[PDB]
């Protein structure tokens, strides 16, 4: 359920790339009052989604379904005009490699699983910082889940 | 445009260029790009004095907004150069 | 004018020399309707009669404790505080701007782990007549409960030929989810009152961004006979989140006493080369998310 050590290796790589692929801003930067509504449309590993250690011991399938959903979501975002539009990032860029790593992990979880936008270049750039720091938070939780499962759930 | 909005735009621009600056450390002339970044940061400081003061003269609000837009274009050009260098 | 807490009110003022201020009407909190008089602070001068008192609030001499009386007995009190707005900006006289990570940073917060507990600190030059009140929530539009203790002095030091007083407060999210991905930030709100001057301050953050682990525990060196090689070992700090198999740390091991001889590891041991007067130092970071490094743990070489 499925290849814990393989998911651990790939999710660790995702954390490295999420932080190295693109310039960063400070966590207090680029914040604004409407962020509360913007956050609502993004998927998160929330309280009660089953990704805590006890939930993983009881039945890890709930958590892994939520991780898969989040990976699919961020893959669609990183492949969208937010990132491919002016100033354009190429598929072979570090951000393009980050997109490919999201896909690699989601494929490992569900092999046969199936896979808003600003118009000004400056606003695209700002949104990239915001999306990628959200992704950093998501993939950190995923990496803890897989490290713990590899350590405690691997027969 | 309000002074509050203008200061918000400046804060965003200061955050983005600081991040680009740090990103360059982690990695067609790098020294040249770092000098251009520092020059933009320098100009932001000069502009901030024009704000906190509120054929030749100082700057109006409109002229500050126009310079911010121009700085944003310079940042985008630098960003595109860096992204091309790491691809 | 608005009510800060029972019988305590804040009057917002556009603050400049000879400003006219604001007209306020105070109502005595009483059933009585006849024979009422008003005073301010210690003076017995009757400022007005009747159920209500109209006053012009424009400087600190107009602030303070307004008292209504009948039959020589006190009926009620109303403390007025002033919130100065100077050139469209609320005053920040009471707290020192720490200017990091950016301008107008008055509160700094840190968490040792993902428990939902955190600590906030601030600095002031003021020694007397000073009150703070701290509240917190998760989310602003739909606030979730956070319980904070009292703010109290944590340090006193001299900076620039004058005393600097440091305050700290401890807070705990009521229903925390250490493993979850936070989507709404913690908000911290600090009221500050110095004499009759009211100010307030805010910080907003995710716990994951203010994480700073305690230093590595039980740092030990095992020297190798006939060599300067040493085996370094340590343990996770007691306060870090458990289980460690989930909340993993990563470590930086450095030998120093000009250059930077460092290695990074996820293990709790490493082999390095010592030299005299040098120390081996180790510090810790969340393995999966770039928040702050711990303070160094250090042991001398040899
Ligand atoms: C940090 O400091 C700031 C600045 O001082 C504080 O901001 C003030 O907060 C107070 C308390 O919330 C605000 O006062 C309240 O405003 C409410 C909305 O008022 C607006 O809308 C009405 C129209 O309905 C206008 O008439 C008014 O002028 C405002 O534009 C009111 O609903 C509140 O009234 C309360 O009392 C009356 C009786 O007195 C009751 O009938 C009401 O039901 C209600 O209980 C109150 O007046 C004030 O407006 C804020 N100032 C600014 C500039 O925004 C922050 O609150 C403070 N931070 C913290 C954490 O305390
Ligand atoms: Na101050
Ligand atoms: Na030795």
């Amino acid at each position: 359920s499925p290849a814990w050590t393989q998911c651990q290796q790939l999710s660790q790589k995702l954390c490295t790339l999420a932080w190295s692929a693109h310039p960063l801003v400070g966590h207090m930067d680029l914040r604004e009052e409407g962020d509360e509504e913007t956050t609502n449309d993004v998927p998160h590993i929330q309280c009660g989604d089953g990704c805590d250690p006890q939930g993983l011991r009881d039945n890890s399938q709930f958590c892994l379904q939520r991780i898969h959903q989040g990976l699919i979501f961020y893959e669609k975002l990183l492949g969208s005009d937010i990132f491919t539009g002016e100033p354009s990032l190429l598929p072979d860029s570090p951000v393009g490699q980050l997109h490919a790593s999201l896909l690699g992990l989601s494929q490992l979880l569900q092999p046969e699983g199936h896979h808003l936008s600003p118009s000004q270049p400056w606003q695209r750039l700002l949104l990239r910082f915001k999306i990628l720091r959200s992704l950093q938070a998501f993939v950190a939780v995923a990496a803890r889940v897989f490290a713990h499962g590899a350590a405690t759930l691997s027969p | 445009m309000s002074i509050q909005e203008i200061q918000k735009e400046i804060a965003q621009i200061q955050a983005v260029i600081a991040g680009i600056q740090k990103y360059i450390y982690t990695m067609m002339s790098i020294e040249e790009i770092q000098k251009q970044i520092a020059a933009i940061q320098c100009q932001i400081a000069a502009i901030q004095k024009q704000i906190y003061a509120m054929g030749g003269s100082g700057m109006s609000i409109e002229e500050i907004q126009k310079q911010i837009a121009a700085i944003q274009e310079q940042i985008l050009a630098i960003y595109k150069q860096i992204m091309a260098m790491v691809t | 004018i608005w009510e800060l807490k029972k019988d305590v009110y804040v009057v917002e003022l556009d603050w400049y020399p000879d400003a006219p201020g604001e007209m306020v009407v105070l109502t005595c909190d009483t059933p009585e309707e006849d024979g009422i008089t008003w005073t301010l602070d210690q003076s017995s001068e009757v400022l007005g009669s009747g159920k209500t008192l109209t006053i012009q609030v424009k400087e600190f001499g107009d602030a303070g404790q307004y008292t209504c009386h009948k039959g020589g007995e006190v009926l009620s009190h109303s403390l007025l505080l002033l919130h100065k707005k100077e050139d469209g900006i609320w005053s920040t006289d009471i707290l020192k701007d720490q200017k990091e990570p950016k301008n107008k940073t008055f509160l700094r917060c840190e968490a040792k782990n993902y428990s939902g507990r955190f600590t906030c600190w601030w600095l002031t030059t003021i020694s007397t007549d000073l009150t703070f009140s701290v509240k917190s929530s998760r989310g602003s539009s739909d606030p979730q409960g956070v319980t904070c203790g009292a703010a109290t002095l944590s340090a006193e030091r001299v900076r620039g030929d004058n005393k600097e007083y440091e305050y700290s407060v401890e807070c705990q999210e009521d229903s925390a989810c250490p493993a979850a991905e936070e989507s709404l930030p913690i908000e911290v709100m600090v009221d500050a009152v110095h004499k009759l001057k009211y100010e307030n301050y805010t910080s907003s953050f995710f716990i994951r961004d203010i994480i700073k682990p305690d230093p590595p525990k039980n740092l030990q060196l095992k020297p190798l006979k006939n060599s300067r090689q040493v085996e370094v070992s340590w343990e996770y700090p007691d306060t870090w989140s458990t289980p460690h198999s989930y909340f993993s740390l990563t470590f930086c091991v450095q030998v120093q006493g000009e250059k930077k001889d460092r290695v990074f590891t996820d293990k709790t041991s490493a082999t390095v080369i010592c030299r005299k007067n040098a120390s081996i130092s180790v510090r810790a970071q969340d393995r999966y998310y770039s928040s702050s490094w711990s303070e160094w743990a250090s042991v001398p070489c040899s």
